[PDB]
């Protein structure tokens, strides 16, 4: 709707936020239309989400991670994306969603390898909803596992039971452990 | 679903990408041995000399 | 629609406490009457300029209580209301006149960057009469050649349209940055010219930049110290700067090899 | 009668060899050039379309053609369609389809049949296999010859040339990232396609669809980019937003990117000038000067001469500010002379100062650089004068005089001449020294150039900047080399 | 694109119908001693010439004068 708006960013900077949830309400809309115009006010969403006094830390960590990585690298929004907490969003064919995932995906089998070859002593910490939202689209690939990316991201995670589902329900097992060892030699 | 096709048909495209960046190092490589066949050439040449 | 409102919309009050009731209980009733510009159905547009009225006149008194944040929240939120889609909302008589206001602020914060590229929206042949539509545009050029004599004398030429105290809070604000450059002090200046070129007899000036340029006061005279006094460098600096930038030209030169 | 009758069909045929050669050439080079690579070879066929773009806008080619000579419309590819293999058939219906119209007459249209041009691409577009870069390749060249003549009610018909467009492969895509030459040209491909409709957006419609789409497909392109199709379709926005936008809170100074390789050998000489026309509002001395100055200098290929007579005209504008205004000295050519005549007069009355003459010669005459729009530059300049003359002044000798100099400068006060004075002393671009001992008001003005004045410090960011600039440019010859042997 | 050159190229062609070729021949009656001489000198000439136009054009024979007098 609106291009050149100054007017969220004073509601944005203001208290009593019954007011400032339909304002960022509206702000998801044409966040995707101008992203630049909330660089003045990021530093106030950064201010209103460290503390505990705003109720919901999803509508900021949310507009922070799609303003970070449209702004910036992919790590200060990937850590907001993946501390946004508890976040109720079903699967969309849309540009943020696919990369967030993307970068989760990566970042994530990332850090599996960083910690693959360290099996016990300092240990990194792992979030558990970066399991819940990886095995979701994961279990999502994995309804019918396409015979195709089941071995392969189940290898790639360095994860000890993500193939024993696997292989549970899948049809030629001859065929799924040749393939496996296949592509397990060629690695 | 709509991941194979999508998410992982943008992890394929990256992957094209990336073949981009082994072409510029496949070509680097090319052109640089080509170079080193030159100069392994001509000092072959005065080592035939 | 909900109310009438025009009882306490005309009436200058004085106390500035009822006014905030009256202000939080608008944005109360405007909370969730959409405050962005909707133009669905097209029938909302007496709300929305009626909204758009008592913000103007709220930032009347948001102004007239001196609060900074405040006057660019409202001004942040009627210019949702100025910058349209669609252009069949009429011309408020008081748009210019805020929008006057919004040159005096951007003019008062040091903003004068924002006004000279600002300078491409007002000239919408309106009016183009008045003497408050080429005035801030005067003033400001008056501004870019720096002349405060034109403007002291060209204090009782403004109406008796009530901003003239305004404009003395402009002089008040930028009696720093003209009183500053003018105290620059290169090499020397005598108080026979400060006499004239500042303000008043009144003592404010040689007591307020007494404690806060901090300089020496002489025989009735303004000394200028730490000018062109600084040594030049050793060179050796430079000399171990160029020896990387050396080592960089082996880098660049000799890298691939 | 027998004139125009007999001598009527030699000149229709006259492109025909040119422009079937030329599609057949462009499209089985292109094609069958990286049928076999498509990923491998890229960007060989890139300068060679823009070429045939640029070589064909100024075609003459429809003049006359309105009168039974419209056949060309209604033909299109018709390359191997229904079938991908055994194509013998068909090689001979090449030869078929081009003879059948030849024999007696044919019957044709002009504005009939327009809308039924997606019968193909429902089934196959080409070959049923290389349907993106044969789609874009095929609709693309043909699209824009049916869709000129803009005026006359052909707005309605470029917006079906729009849904068309559009509805077939860019609502979205045909499929979500080509990632091949076709991709990496159809974003200049696109972009060139905004352009060329662009002027049916600004003309009564404005930016509340497409451009603000264009905001999600540029993002959607992928930051991996080397920004090249994305930074020409920013050049739209940005253009978008050169007359009136007005919010310089984004784009300015968060527009700013890593800043990726985006030359195309034009958009240098086009983007620079969109952003030094945006950077020219806020008086821009030092970068603008320099970096526009070279921007005019840039893109000899095409024209030199139609196009920069505007970054010339703005050019000398800001230029006339610093006090010293370089003239046409170098350029030789009657449109920036002829664009230069109104303004001529007033930018060599800019050094001599007169303030009460031209004033009243400024309005007197003034049309065209006043009805520009909003007085801007124009109504500082008419305040400026007095600043590039006391400039003028600081040039001149120290000594300032109550009768002499102030008469001449048409200011004749004591206050306001050392006030005045002040305001250029307190600018920085000079150096003066300010003493009073008995009145006068006297000034060192030492421009001595830095010989022989700590030359090290001096030119050290000369020598590091030039050994900088002049060593990317021996990777400039470093690399091509290298782009040589690549082959071979 | 280069695309954009038309109406840049129209606005030439509203300056060329403003006056049918009057600047070409007023302009012309200067441009016929201008013809064949270096343009980069005719700025300076035409700088002081410009100048000069309104008064104290040549004043070499005031000079003269201007001996006695000053």
């Amino acid at each position: 709707m609106i291009t050149s708006a100054a007017g969220i960013i004073s509601l944005l900077d203001e208290d009593e936020p019954q007011l400032k949830e339909f304002a960022l309400h509206k702000l998801n809309a044409v966040v995707n239309d101008f992203w630049a115009e909330i660089s003045e006010s990021v530093d106030k969403i950064e201010v209103l989400y460290e503390d505990e006094g705003f109720r919901s830390r999803q509508f900021a960590a949310l507009v922070a991670s799609k303003v970070f990585y449209h702004l910036g690298a992919f790590e200060e929004s990937l850590n907001y994306a993946l501390g946004a907490g508890d976040l109720f969003n079903v699967n969309d064919n849309s540009e943020y969603v696919e990369t967030i995932i993307a970068k989760c995906i990566d970042h994530y089998t990332k850090q599996c390898v960083e910690n693959a070859d360290l099996p016990e002593g300092e240990k990194k910490p792992i979030d558990q909803r970066l399991e819940g939202i990886v095995n979701k689209m994961f279990q999502r690939c994995l309804d019918d596992h396409k015979y195709k990316q089941a071995i392969g991201i189940a290898l790639e995670t360095r994860r000890l039971d993500v193939f024993e589902k696997t292989i549970l329900e899948s049809n030629d097992v001859p065929g799924m452990l040749a393939y496996s060892l296949k592509l397990c030699m060629s690695l | 679903l709509e991941e194979g096709k999508a998410g992982s048909g943008l992890r394929q495209y990256y992957l094209s990408k990336i073949e981009e960046l082994q072409l510029i190092v496949n070509d680097k490589s090319q052109n640089l041995r080509r170079l080193q066949a030159q100069r392994n050439e001509l000092n072959a040449k005065v080592r035939l000399l | 629609m909900y109310e009438q409102l025009k009882g306490e919309w005309n009436r200058k009050s004085p106390n500035l406490s009822k006014c905030g009731e009256e202000l939080g209980r608008l944005k109360l009733v405007l909370l969730e009457l959409n405050f962005l510009p909707t133009t669905g159905t097209k029938l909302t547009k007496q709300q929305l300029i009626l909204a758009r009225d008592i913000l103007e006149i709220g930032a009347q008194w948001s102004i007239l209580r001196k609060d900074i944040p405040s006057f660019e929240r409202y001004m942040a939120q009627l210019k949702c209301y100025y910058f349209d889609y669609k252009e069949q909302l009429p011309e408020s008589a008081y748009m210019h006149q805020l929008l006057g206001l919004n040159l005096l602020f951007l003019l008062s914060q040091n903003r004068v960057a924002e006004f000279h590229t600002e300078l491409e929206r007002l000239p919408a042949k309106d009016i183009q009469t008045n003497v408050y539509i080429k005035h801030p545009v005067s003033l400001e050029q008056y501004l870019m050649e720096g002349s405060y004599n034109k403007v002291f004398l060209a204090k009782g030429n403004i109406p008796a349209e009530s901003y003239t105290f305004f404009i003395d809070i402009l002089l008040d604000t930028i009696r720093d940055e003209i009183a500053g450059c003018i105290e620059k002090a290169y090499e020397k200046i005598l108080f026979t010219e400060a006499t004239r070129i500042l303000f008043f007899n009144t003592p404010k000036k040689m007591t307020d930049y007494a404690k806060k340029r901090g300089w020496v006061l002489g025989p009735n005279n303004y000394y200028s110290f730490a000018s062109q006094q600084q040594k030049p460098e050793d060179t050796t600096i430079p000399s171990t700067e160029l020896a990387k930038q050396v080592i960089e030209y082996a880098r660049q030169l000799e890298m691939i090899v | 009668p027998p004139g125009g009758g007999e001598q009527e069909p030699p000149p229709p045929p006259a492109p025909q060899d040119v422009e079937m050669k030329e599609e057949a050439a462009t499209g089985g080079g292109s094609t069958g050039e990286a049928d076999g690579k498509t990923a491998a070879a890229a960007a060989e066929h890139s300068q060679r379309e823009l070429d045939t773009v640029t070589l064909e806008d100024i075609k003459e080619h429809v003049k006359q053609l309105e009168k039974a000579v419209s056949g060309k419309e209604p033909r299109f590819v018709l390359r191997a369609l229904r079938m991908l293999p055994s194509t013998s058939r068909r090689l001979n219906h090449y030869v078929l389809y081009k003879a059948v119209q030849g024999f007696f007459t044919s019957n044709n249209a002009t504005r009939d049949f327009l809308l039924p041009f997606l019968e193909e691409p429902m089934d196959t577009e080409a070959d049923l296999q290389f349907r993106p870069r044969t789609g874009k390749a095929a609709s693309t060249p043909l699209l824009p010859e049916v869709e000129a003549y803009l005026q006359l009610l052909v707005v309605i018909f470029m917006m079906n040339s729009k849904r068309y467009k559009e509805a077939q492969k860019i609502s979205d895509d045909l499929m979500q990232k080509i990632s091949t030459q076709n991709r990496r040209a159809l974003d200049l491909v696109a972009a060139k396609c905004y352009y060329y409709h662009a002027r049916v957006y600004e003309f009564l419609d404005k930016l509340d669809v497409v451009r603000s789409f264009l905001h999600a497909r540029l993002r959607t392109a992928t930051l991996r980019h080397d920004a090249d199709g994305q930074a020409t379709l920013l050049n739209l926005l940005l253009r978008n937003y050169l007359h009136y936008s007005l919010y310089d809170q984004a784009e300015k100074l968060v527009s700013k990117s890593v800043f990726p390789e985006q030359a195309n050998n034009n958009e240098w000489a086009r983007y620079l000038y969109y952003t030094g026309r945006i950077k020219a509002i806020q008086l821009e001395y030092s970068e603008a000067r320099r970096t526009m100055t070279n921007a005019l200098r840039k893109a000899p290929q095409h024209t030199a001469v139609g196009f920069k007579q505007t970054v010339h005209k703005l050019l000398i504008v800001v230029e006339l500010l610093l006090g010293e205004i370089p003239d046409r000295l170098q350029f030789r050519q009657p449109s920036l002379k002829r664009s230069l005549m109104p303004y001529f007069l007033l930018t060599q009355a800019v050094r001599t100062g007169n303030l009460a003459k031209f004033n009243q010669v400024l309005d007197q005459f003034g049309e065209k650089f006043q009805a520009d729009g909003t007085y801007t530059l124009i109504i500082r300049l008419r305040h400026n004068v007095i600043k590039t003359g006391v400039r003028m002044i600081s040039l001149s000798y120290s000594r300032i005089s109550l009768a002499d100099i102030a008469q001449k400068l048409q200011l004749d006060s004591p206050e306001d001449a050392e006030f005045i004075v002040a305001k250029a002393i307190r600018d920085g671009v000079i150096e003066a020294s300010i003493n009073h001992e008995k009145g006068y008001v006297q000034s060192k003005e030492m421009i001595d150039i830095y010989s022989t004045r700590e030359p090290q410090l001096a030119f050290h960011q000369r020598i590091s900047f030039c050994l900088d600039i002049h060593n990317m440019s021996v990777k400039a010859m470093r690399f091509p080399p290298k782009s040589y042997n690549k082959d071979l | 694109m280069s695309e954009k050159k038309q109406p840049v190229d129209l606005g030439l062609l509203e300056e060329d119908d403003e006056f049918e070729e009057f600047p070409a021949e007023d302009w012309a009656g200067l441009d016929e001693d201008e013809d064949a001489h270096v343009w980069e000198d005719n700025w300076d000439d035409d700088n002081v010439e410009d100048d000069f136009s309104n008064q104290l054009r040549a004043e070499l024979e005031k000079h003269g004068y201007k001996m006695e007098t000053s």
